[PDB]
């Protein structure tokens, strides 16, 4: 449901809330979530 | 967090304006203008235009805070020139200084030809 | 928390040397009215100290700013404080002072009558 | 014409070396002050970050994007965004830039100001453009990229002048030099044995007669023939510095002479 | 009558004095000197349809009995915030209560969840000419970064002959050396305040 | 930015011609018919509206009103022209039948160029402290004069604004300016709807006796004019009651 | 981190010089301070923002990225 | 102050029924011009009709005493710059100095058929 | 540091190496890690804003960059099991089914109750959304439902803090517990408030910021990075300060780096030597002329890069103001640090210095209205506070004295209050009277 990305093989995953909190291609168990979808705004001074 | 926004040292706020002027009870045919939004280059050029004024008997400027960009002018004139016209006057010599100084660096950069 | 080296000396800490070095009447009685010393024999100052002054400018300016009658003309102003100090001027403030002798003796000095020379 | 008068020792693309005249410090001054906060240019003000997988911060490349010189000869024809109509910006009073980086090269990805593409309309000005000085074709190092790493963005470049922030700033560093002999002694010169000797010579003292060494000080005479040097960041062309910094400064007068008027007619 | 507006967006500080001296030669007379602002309010409803827009503009003449105009999506609506023009049947029947308030200042106060102003150009000190059967009327429009353009305000008591006389006026301002002007004398739909109003946000918006 | 003092009450139909006689007696002055279609707007519930404000205050949403006259001869139903224009036709208005219908109303607010003056009243509710024996209600009002375009109804304008039709009603009543600026009201209310007109204050007369001061910061004009609401509630007593109202009642603001 | 846009004194551009400061160094066998002249800084805090300039983005970049398209 | 009010009052009914004549027969007095110094007191009044060419003037000046009180009649051109009133020309050679007591509507109509001529003849 | 989730993390934008550097610092990998910035420093008493170890910074320097950083935090949270069914969970809360939600938004948050990176984050402001279950059919607060299952466990923001979601981390823990990291990225641009200090024991804040047309300039347009006043120099004896200065000038114009180490045969004199073939006076001073009206200065400045270090006790997160706020569990006086808004100490000392002042309505004021005003209720028979106070029903008693009619009111500190219940405790009574027995 929501977007992650494993912390050394940058695998993308979807998780939900019943979903054990580990890689699926590496096993690695540290996930990154994904960087937001919306626009930010920076003043640029 | 504190910090002021650097749009009001040039940005007149609401309800303020650029000039105001009171008179002087220290010395007669005197007033002090606040230049609000303004500050030392303005100053020192409005107050060294008003010293060449034969008939200006005092002129001089403070910014009171560097944290506010405003300053006081107090100019006072001899009787019967009012301080207001003298202001005028240093003004308008200023405009007519700063044209022809535009118009002398045109010809010169115009007479430039390794630009 | 926080680990810096910049040392900031703690204050209200003596407790820490405490530790280190530990081994080493006649003419009044009661509540009477000879407790009111008369005023023809009044032996304190007859100038209003700087604690009168300061207590009797704040007393004022509280009546004042909690809609006390006042005593003076106003000349614009508006501060208690300095309506008060006004009042003072032209003494129109209607308190006295109780000064305690050690004894439990005092004696009434009103503010009209204390030479405000501060 | 009667007033200061100018004479160019040195010209170029960015660089003027002149002498100014027949004027007075507080002028000289106030035109050094005009040119170093008070022109206007186009410096990019806002950023919307749509992907970042670099290794710089979203601010840090936001100040670094802002610090990047635009183009600003015709920003008398675009408009202050605060004035403008419009919500938050428009082709009237911004200019958009996009940003499109990405690291499809196994070695590190440099990218540049020149990568800054104007997606917004014109309208026939002469404005947004990154400028681009050295001879390579690049222009300011923004970021670099490993392989993979993705920077995506738009600017939003409005109008500003120098005392708002540094990065609408034109004029770069202003020589101002007045009397290199020291005739009217507005120095004290510090010395341990010999002030002339311990105190190079500028290079100004070849356009002055210097000192007699017996005549005695000349006390009537006033600070003027100012040795200036402006500099240009390539927003604007350094006669365009110092021309819109006189021209900013008459208004800067007008206005004071204008505002005096307006009350003493009510 | 009839009314006309045209902005002269490029311009000097002194335009207006030597608008004034150009057209010196036809003056009558001069009146009361003037004053005006021009406030501009965005809409500020996150999900608003198509076919609709966020901009009011609300224009205030002090004078014409000191009246306000709201402007949007070419509506318009006049307001009063004094005493003398108030119809005595609103006093009489109780709807009023004696002493109006400016619905500048109500949109800034209690109805800023739906407009917030951005803009304010302040026209202050401006004068009054009268020519040869026609009002002309000068001030300088400040905007918050100072002088933002020369307004020149067209007023007839008769409109069967208007193009004339706005041609002259345009022919004036050819002279004085301005050519990029914005003329507007369009209306709506229809009283003068209202389409007054009307031609000065056409003369602003560029 | 006026402040009302006032007061509130209630009579039956048949003490109205007493009250009247009562109130000429007090005053010196004849009762004055009047009447005001007041149109009560809300802001729109499509809209999305933030709490906030410009500023960093939060606000509720309130309901804006717009109140104007209708002339008598739109009230006159074709039957009591020979009566003039008194005190004594607000017998004849006791049930629901009143000649002003919804279709009419809605005529009168989608103007079908210029349209007719209105006033438009935002009303908060009555002051928490419970110090002051009258109800004190702050209220900002416009007069919005005319209007033009091609959408120039004043029901499209308020839509612009951003507010939508809720519910409308007439009141007639008769006021009497008093002494020292103190106008009382008694009224009538109409609920005008598509379903039919429902008379609100059924059986009776509603009181209202207000006094408008400018400035609500003078307290010294504040406790005058309470001073003089109460002086007319004891020049009352005995014959009828004047109370605060509930603030729960005169509150105007939009529930959720 | 990465060279710096401005100069921080005076405002000069000195972020497109790097590339080409770091040229004159290797492969045209230059000291520095003849390197910062050819590339036409003058005032000392101009060369001094190249000169001390640490350029860590690629001690940064040798790290791979944690997003990865 | 109350001589001074008397004779203001003196020189202002002049001026008075002297707009007045040129005004009802067709003459645009002006008073949206002032000059700082026209060169007893003195009132100047620079008339103009529209009909004869542009920047050029009547200059009417009435000096008044205690005793008697006459009018000087000149032509000028005035020019505006700036909002500053200069005269660009003045004529002080073909100057009449006439009566109040002796100005009548007919001279007035001899003085509309003379100054078109003197415009013309002036360039 | 990016791959890295420290507590806390300062990083400079723009790190510069040196001018002045020493031989030992390159095994120290100093100028690969540096801790400062090359400024171009004036020794100059130009404002009387640099007075008292005051400094004056270019605000235009730090609009181009000058001691700019990036400051990362990192908010670490554990879901735990309790028991059974008390079990803390991740998730976003909701006003209907969650109790004691914080006033800050948790729109920010998705559906897993965090913040995804890149998003803005402000003061109270939840980044971290945990819920625990409660017990069911409670009464607590008013503002309690049986639609109330959990209560909200949530962690967010420092409330004076704000910035930039960098990164969220959510792993596992060693008992195999869901456990998650935010780090925030905020940037600490320079103000006036901010500690700068050289590399010779010259500390010193920002005293103003000046503008660029209003700093001192040179001849050739320079101007300072930062003024710092000629009056540290004479005492403090930082003769090396001055050296390096003029070494560092060297260096930056002879493109090399200066060879500070200690004791090498390294003169000021052969400094000088080479600052004057570099063109300039030798012994650091250069004429500058006043930003403010262009006139030359009488005295000369000396001038020059300077290594300075931005440390990190900046003004913003030593900022603290408290009108009233949070009162501690036990002597309900205002609580310790300015991250619970708490209140400042007024010590023994303080109040003894108001002693002396004289200012005793002010000390009574300081102790009671402004840090613990109890009401509490005696008797006249015994002075203890056993005192049973119905004021609804307007009923005072004392059990023991059976005394309804001699109660007494007295205002206390809450900590005196305590300090007699204390000593109830250990069996002595401070009973308290509110009429004299003995005379003066
Ligand atoms: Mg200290
Ligand atoms: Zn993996
Ligand atoms: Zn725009
Ligand atoms: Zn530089
Ligand atoms: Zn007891
Ligand atoms: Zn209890």
């Amino acid at each position: 449901t929501l977007k992650y990305i494993c912390a050394e093989c940058s695998s993308k995953l979807s998780l939900s809330r019943t979903d054990a909190v580990r890689c699926k291609d590496c096993g690695h168990r540290i996930l990154l979530k994904a960087r937001t979808k919306r626009l930010v705004q920076f003043e640029a001074r | 967090m504190n910090a002021p926004d650097r749009f009001e040292l040039f940005l007149l706020g609401e309800g303020e304006s650029k000039l105001k002027i009171d008179p002087d009870t220290k010395a007669p045919n005197a007033v002090v203008i606040t230049f609000e939004k303004e500050d030392h280059t303005l100053g020192n050029l409005i107050r060294a235009e008003l010293l060449n004024d034969r008939k200006v008997l005092f002129a001089a400027y403070k910014v009171e805070h560097p944290f506010f960009a405003r300053f006081k002018l107090r100019i006072q004139t001899t009787e019967g020139y009012d301080p207001k016209d003298a202001l005028k006057n240093a003004c308008n010599s200023i405009i007519n200084k700063l044209g022809a100084l535009k118009t002398n660096f045109e010809t010169e950069w115009n007479l430039q030809t390794l630009a | 928390n926080e680990n810096f080296e910049d040392f900031d000396v703690e204050h209200f800490s003596d407790e820490e040397t405490y530790e280190e070095k530990p081994q080493f009447e006649q003419i009044r009685r009661k509540t009477l009215k000879e407790k009111a010393i008369p005023k023809d024999q009044r032996a304190t100052t007859p100038y209003m100290t700087k604690y009168e002054r300061a207590r009797i400018l704040g007393t004022r300016a509280l009546q004042i700013s909690m809609n006390a009658p006042v005593f003076v003309d106003l000349e614009g102003e508006t501060d208690p404080l300095r309506i008060a100090m006004k009042e003072l001027a032209e003494k129109k403030i209607p308190l006295v002072i109780r000064r305690y002798l050690p004894d439990g003796s005092f004696e009434d000095w009103s503010v009209e009558e204390l030479i405000v020379d501060l | 014409s009667e007033g200061p008068q100018v004479k160019i020792r040195e010209a170029s693309k960015d660089n003027v070396d002149f002498i100014l005249s027949n004027v007075d410090l507080a002028m000289a001054n106030s035109l050094r002050r005009v040119m170093i906060a008070e022109i206007p240019t186009l410096a990019i003000d806002s950023v919307e970050v749509e992907t970042n997988t670099t290794v710089l911060a979203d601010e840090f490349i936001a100040h670094r994007l802002g610090l990047i010189p635009l183009q600003s000869m015709d920003i008398e024809q675009l408009e202050y965004s605060r004035d403008c109509f419009c919500e938050d910006h428009c082709d009237k009073c911004s200019v958009v830039l996009t940003l499109q980086a990405f690291g499809e090269s196994e070695s590190t990805t440099n990218v540049y100001s020149k990568d800054l593409v104007i997606v917004s309309n014109l309208m026939g000005r002469n404005i947004g453009h990154p400028i681009i000085q050295d001879k390579e074709g690049n222009g300011v190092l923004i970021c670099k990229l490993r392989k993979g790493q993705e920077l995506k963005l738009t600017c939003v470049a409005k109008k500003g002048i120098a005392k708002e922030h540094a990065k609408w700033g034109p004029a770069a560093a202003i020589e101002f030099e007045y009397d290199p002999w020291n005739k009217l002694k507005h120095t004290d010169y510090w010395y341990e044995q010999d002030s002339a000797k311990e105190w190079p010579q500028s290079k100004n003292c070849e356009y002055e007669d210097p000192p007699n060494e017996g005549d005695p000080f000349d006390y009537k005479a006033q600070a003027d023939t100012f040795y200036m040097n402006v500099e240009s960041v390539g927003s604007i062309p350094v006669d365009q510095v110092v021309v819109r910094g006189i021209d900013t400064l008459q208004k800067k007068v007008a206005s004071i002479l204008l505002a005096l008027t307006q009350m003493d007619q009510d | 009558g009839k009314s006309a507006v045209i902005f002269v967006e490029r311009a000097t500080p002194a335009t207006l004095t030597e608008l004034k001296d150009a057209l010196s030669n036809s003056i009558l007379s001069v009146r009361d000197p003037w004053s005006i602002d021009f406030r501009t309010y965005r809409c500020s409803i996150k999900n608003l349809p198509a076919d609709v827009s966020k901009l009011m503009y609300s224009i205030t003449f002090h004078h014409h009995g000191r009246q306000t105009v709201l402007i949007k999506d070419n509506s318009a609506m006049v307001t009063t915030a004094a005493a003398a023009d108030i119809p005595p049947a609103l006093v009489f029947n109780g709807s009023s209560t004696g002493v109006p308030e400016s619905i500048d200042t109500i949109l800034s106060s209690k109805l800023s969840n739906i407009w917030m102003q951005r803009q304010l150009i302040k026209g202050d000190a401006g004068e009054t000419l009268i020519l040869d059967g026609l009002t002309v009327r000068l001030v300088n429009l400040f905007s918050s970064t100072g002088f933002k353009g020369l307004l020149i305000e067209l007023q007839a008591d008769e409109a069967g002959e208007f193009e004339t006389k706005i041609a002259g006026i345009e022919g004036h301002l050819a002279e004085i050396r301005a050519k990029e002007y914005k003329t507007s004398s369009d209306s709506l739909g229809s009283n003068e305040i209202c389409d007054l109003a009307y031609q000065y946000v056409r003369a602003l918006e560029l | 930015m006026v402040q009302q003092l006032s007061l509130f009450g209630s009579i039956g139909d048949d003490g109205y011609d007493l009250l009247i006689s009562t109130l000429t007696t007090i005053s010196g002055n004849p009762p004055l018919l009047y009447n005001s279609l007041c149109t009560v707007w809300k802001p729109n519930p499509s809209y999305d509206v933030e709490n906030v404000n410009s500023r960093n205050q939060l606000v509720e949403p309130n309901r804006i009103k717009l109140s104007k006259e209708v002339p008598f001869s739109y009230l006159i139903d074709e039957t009591m022209m020979d009566k003039p224009l008194n005190f004594r036709i607000l017998k004849s208005f006791t049930n629901d039948k009143i000649p002003l219908n919804y279709a009419m109303t809605r005529n009168i607010l989608h103007n079908t160029e210029s349209c007719s003056p209105w006033s438009l009243q935002i009303s908060d509710i009555p002051a928490a402290g419970n110090n002051r024996s009258v109800s004190m209600q702050t209220i900002a009002e416009t007069i919005i004069l005319s209007s033009a375009g091609k959408n120039s109804s004043v029901s499209s304008l308020m839509n612009g604004l951003g507010y939508v039709f809720e519910f409308q009603y007439l009141t007639i009543g008769v006021k009497f300016f008093m002494k020292h600026g103190l106008i009382l009201e008694l009224q009538k209310i109409w609920q005008i709807e598509e379903a039919g007109n429902s008379q609100i204050t059924s059986g009776g007369f509603l009181l209202k006796a207000y006094i408008n001061v400018s400035r609500g910061t003078d307290i010294d004009r504040i406790n005058y004019t309470e001073t003089a609401l109460m002086n007319l509630k004891k020049e009352l007593q005995g014959y009828i009651e004047l109370s605060v109202p509930d603030r729960q009642s005169m509150d105007s603001r939009v529930a959720h | 981190m990465i060279v710096p846009v401005r100069c921080f004194s005076c405002g000069k551009v000195v972020g497109d010089k790097w590339e080409s400061y770091l040229n004159l160094l290797q492969e045209d066998e230059l000291d520095e301070g003849t390197a910062l002249s050819r590339l036409g800084l003058k005032r000392y805090c101009c060369r001094r923002m190249i000169l001390t300039h640490v350029d860590l983005i690629e001690k940064f970049l040798r790290y791979n990225p944690l997003e990865k398209r | 102050e109350l001589a001074r009010i008397l004779q203001q009052l003196k020189l202002d009914k002049i001026i008075h029924v002297l707009t007045t004549m040129f005004e009802n027969t067709g003459w645009s007095c002006s008073r949206i011009i002032k000059i700082d110094k026209p060169i007893l007191l003195q009132r100047d009044l620079f008339i103009r009709l529209p009909h004869w060419p542009l920047n050029w003037y009547l200059i009417l000046s009435i000096i008044s005493s205690k005793t008697s009180c006459v009018v000087e009649k000149r032509i000028g051109k005035i020019v505006s710059q700036r909002g500053k009133w200069n005269l660009k020309y003045l004529d002080n050679s073909n100057v009449m100095t006439v009566k109040l007591e002796s100005i009548t509507y007919q001279k007035i109509m001899i003085l509309q058929r003379t100054i078109l001529n003197r415009i013309i003849n002036h360039m | 540091y990016n791959v890295r989730m420290d507590t806390m993390a300062n990083i400079l934008y723009y790190p510069q190496k040196p001018l002045g550097t020493t031989r030992a610092m390159e095994y120290l990998k100093f100028r690969e890690l540096p801790a400062g910035q090359n400024a171009i420093v004036a020794i100059a008493c130009y404002s009387g804003y640099n007075q008292e170890d005051s400094m004056i910074m270019n605000q235009s320097s730090i609009d181009r960059g000058l001691f700019r950083s990036l400051f990362f935090r990192s908010y670490m949270d554990q879901e735990k099991k309790y028991g059974m069914s008390i079990t803390e969970t991740f998730e976003k809360p909701q006003r209907t089914n969650t109790l004691r939600m914080k006033h800050g938004t948790y729109d920010k948050l998705d559906d897993d109750g965090l913040i995804a990176p890149g998003v803005r984050v402000s003061g109270e402001d939840v980044i971290i959304g945990k819920t625990t279950p409660i017990s069911p059919d409670e009464e607590e607060l008013g503002q309690r439902t049986a639609y109330h299952s959990k209560r909200d466990a949530s962690t967010p923001l420092r409330s004076t803090e704000n910035g930039i979601v960098d990164q969220v981390l959510v792993t596992t823990n060693q008992d195999g517990l869901k456990f998650v990291k935010v780090r925030v990225r905020t940037t600490k641009i320079p103000q006036i408030g901010d500690k700068f200090a050289s590399r010779h024991g010259q500390k010193g804040t920002i005293g103003i910021t000046y503008r660029r047309e209003d700093m001192p300039f040179t001849a050739e347009g320079i101007v300072p990075d930062l003024i710092i006043n000629p009056h540290a120099i004479p005492s403090r004896m930082t003769v090396a300060h001055l050296i390096e200065c003029l070494l560092s000038k060297v260096a930056a114009l002879s493109g090399n780096e200066g060879d500070a180490s200690p004791f090498t045969d390294i003169t000021v004199e052969g400094i000088s030597k080479l600052l004057r073939e570099h063109g300039y006076q030798s012994r650091g001073f250069e004429v500058m002329y006043n930003g403010h009206t262009g006139k030359k200065l009488m005295a000369q400045i000396f001038f020059g890069p300077t290594y300075y270090q931005r440390l990190r006790h900046m003004v913003d997160d030593k900022i603290h103001a408290r009108a009233r706020g949070p009162m501690q569990v036990l002597t309900r006086q205002p609580v310790e640090g300015r991250s619970r808004d708490g209140g400042l100490r007024f010590g023994e000392m303080e109040r003894d210095c108001m002693i002396a002042h004289g200012a005793a309505s002010f000390l009574k004021e300081r102790l009671m209205e402004a840090s613990d005003a109890f009401r509490v209720h005696i008797c006249g028979i015994c002075g203890l506070m056993t005192v049973i106070a119905k004021l609804n029903h307007n009923q005072f008693e004392c059990k023991g004295c059976d005394n309804k009619i001699d109660i007494y009111q007295i205002h206390i500190p809450y900590a005196a209050k305590l300090l007699f219940q204390e000593l109830m405790a250990m069996n002595i009574t401070p009973r308290l009277y509110t009429d004299r027995s003995r005379d003066f």
